[PDB]
């Protein structure tokens, strides 16, 4: 019953990088929380084809995007400018169905977890 | 283990879900021109990542009568549990797997998305 | 357009 | 107001194998596109020659759903009659219903979707769109499937989001004439029934807003004794008629008139026959 | 299991003027079990080119179908609908009287 060494046992392997996925309801915070607790960071988007797969993965996530407040740019972990279309009082991103969606970041949603 | 760059990794097996939707005759030729099988099933925690999933999936099983039963690729016994309705399944038309664990027995010249399945060294 | 998803009841 | 409320429905053939699934896309009150299963073409097809110019991309991207949502309504129509512990030879409907709104600004109004097994509700989403709702006490397992796997987010995403979008997309794309308020062609018709009675019946002809409301009142105030009215009816190329009636004393006609209560009209038109 | 009872109205699209052409209409409403069927009748006999909206549902789940063709009214020619469905113990066949 054996799985890759490069990452953990439950986890998928799509494109040098590992996977986590969800299956559990919690917030922007914890969703950051509980993948730093894996060693690992919050679902960054690299490539619009990557998007495409991930979709096909598991449709809702929480992704490592944040504004500060309703008026500033959207922001990646990093603290770098985030570089693609993102759509009052919602400030945390969302992936749904092949594109990024402004989210209440109170609202219980599914993370994925990301790796290198 | 390792797998192909457009191809997701899971307990060492490389799987290779469709973008486009083909035929049941079609898509299997295709598995092996890329070296790998239609997908044949172990059990429901084999697609458990692909959990939400509502799109439905052609699968590497048919009809033939040798055995007057489905069974898959390689010419295993389908495990009578994993699809309950296996008595019910129209023998000119194929099936479509979901990793809901349902299944569609469908009409083979037909179009769906599809599955692919690589594994040890 | 129609919804791009439904309910698996 | 506008709407982009689609209609799904789905007939379980025991006989055949695939079950019959027939979806319509409504704006306003013009079905514009179809789809059928059972045609020569299972793909989705135009109605309203405002989306003829349309090209493959948005065709093969909405038959995509259409066929997908068939097969997953399949299983329902599977997964239903294990519920409801039902003989595996009957005859079974499941209709899916979902619709957007735009008000007076024309952003957003409200937003509405529900399922139903057989003539009974048997979901809705609710007026939060954030979490569904068993109606049927053996519907909760629906429910619970469904509020635990997040589906709701997904169509709070739909209906705020993107069937705004289209709603907007399709309206300057059929401008010249969704848009295009048809007053209705007005008169009173005289049938007598013996010498001593005689039915007024006051006509509404031809007008696109489907909302109408006709009324009859006597000289003032204006009783609603003895009326009739019937059923909103479609022309056939895509307009409305209705019309109401009222059985009057023979002789004295002239105390009973018609009003006419209608979006397009700028007055609510007075008729005396 | 809900049975709903269809709902027949039979009328002509424009004001039913002779000898030139025009619609006649059948709108049947309201009923649930979906299998119904719908003929129109030119002294007793069915047309044949009958064409039928595509079907679709009201707020309440409720069925509605429109049929229509392409005639022309006579002083002498009485047009008329009828519909069998699972609700009706025999077919009911409803008039078109040219002022409804």
């Amino acid at each position: 019953a054996r799985h890759c060494g490069h990452c953990p046992e439950e986890w998928i392997t799509y494109s040098n990088s590992c996977y986590y996925i969800g299956k559990e309801r919690r917030t922007w915070e914890e969703s950051l929380l509980a993948c730093t607790s894996k060693n690992s960071s919050l679902l960054s988007i690299d490539n619009e084809e990557e998007m495409k797969f991930l979709s096909i993965i598991s449709p809702s996530s929480w992704i490592g995007v944040f504004r500060n407040s309703s008026h500033h740019p959207w922001v990646t972990m990093n603290g770098l400018a985030f570089k693609h279309e993102i759509k009052a009082e919602l400030n945390c991103a969302v992936l749904q169905v092949n594109r990024l969606k402004s989210a209440q970041c109170g609202s219980s949603i599914i993370y994925h977890c990301k790796h290198k | 283990c390792s797998c192909q760059e457009k191809w997701v990794g899971y307990r060492c097996n490389c799987y290779f879900i469709s973008s486009e939707q083909k035929t049941w005759n079609e898509s299997r030729h295709l598995c092996a021109s890329q070296k790998s099988s239609l997908l044949q099933l172990q059990n429901t925690d084999e697609l458990d990542f692909m959990s939400s999933s509502q799109q439905f999936y052609w699968i590497g099983l048919s009809y033939s009568e040798e055995h007057t039963a489905w069974l898959w690729e390689n010419g295993s016994a389908l495990s009578q549990y994993l699809f309950p309705s296996f008595e019910t399944f129209n023998t000119k038309n194929c099936i479509a797997y979901n990793p809901n664990g349902n299944a569609l027995d469908e009409s083979c010249e037909d179009k769906n998305r599809y599955i692919c399945k690589q594994q040890l060294i | 357009v129609m919804a791009p998803r439904t309910l698996f009841l | 107001s506008h709407s982009l409320k689609y209609f799904h429905t789905s007939v379980s053939r025991p006989g055949r194998g695939e079950p019959r699934f027939i979806s319509v896309g409504y704006v306003d009150d013009t079905q514009f596109v179809r789809f059928d299963n059972d045609a020569a073409s299972p793909r989705m097809v135009p109605r309203a020659p405002w989306m003829e110019q349309e090209g493959s991309e948005y065709w093969d991207r909405e038959t995509r759903s259409a066929r997908d949502t068939a097969q997953i309504f399949r299983v329902n129509l599977r997964t239903l009659r294990g519920y409801y512990n039902q003989s595996e030879a009957g005859s079974h409907t499941l209709q899916w219903m979902h619709g957007c709104e735009l008000g007076p600004d024309r952003r957003f109004l409200r937003g509405y979707e529900q399922f139903a097994y057989d003539g009974k509700d048997y979901l809705t989403l609710n007026e939060d769109l954030r979490s569904w709702t068993a109606v049927d006490t053996a519907a909760q397992i629906s429910e619970q499937k469904s509020n635990d796997a997040s589906e709701a987010e997904h169509q709070r995403a739909y209906l705020e989001d993107t069937c705004v979008e289209w709603l907007h997309k399709y309206l300057e794309k059929g401008k010249e004439t969704l848009l295009h308020l048809e007053p209705p062609k007005t008169h009173v018709t005289h049938h007598p029934i013996s010498d001593h009675e005689a039915t007024l019946r006051c006509w509404a002809l031809g007008f696109y807003p489907a909302e109408i409301t006709l009324t009859w009142q006597q000289d003032g105030e204006g009783h609603t004794q003895d009326t009739e009215l019937v059923e909103t009816r479609p022309a056939g190329d895509g307009t409305f008629q209705k019309w109401a009636a009222v059985v009057v004393p023979s002789g004295e006609e002239q105390r009973y008139t018609c009003h006419v209560q209608h979006e397009g009209l700028p007055e609510p038109v007075t008729l005396r026959w | 299991m809900i049975q709903r009872t269809p709902k027949i109205q039979v009328y002509s699209r424009h004001p039913a003027e002779n000898g030139k052409s025009n619609f006649l209409n059948c709108y049947v409403s309201g009923f649930h079990p979906s299998d119904i069927e719908v003929d129109l009748l030119k002294n007793g006999e069915r047309i044949e080119k009958v064409e039928h909206s595509d079907l679709s549902f009201s707020k309440d789940w409720s069925f509605y179908l429109l049929y229509y063709t392409e005639f022309t009214p006579t002083e002498k020619d009485e047009y008329a609908c009828r519909v069998n469905h699972v609700t009706l113990s025999q077919p009911k066949i409803v008039k078109w009287d040219r002022d409804m």
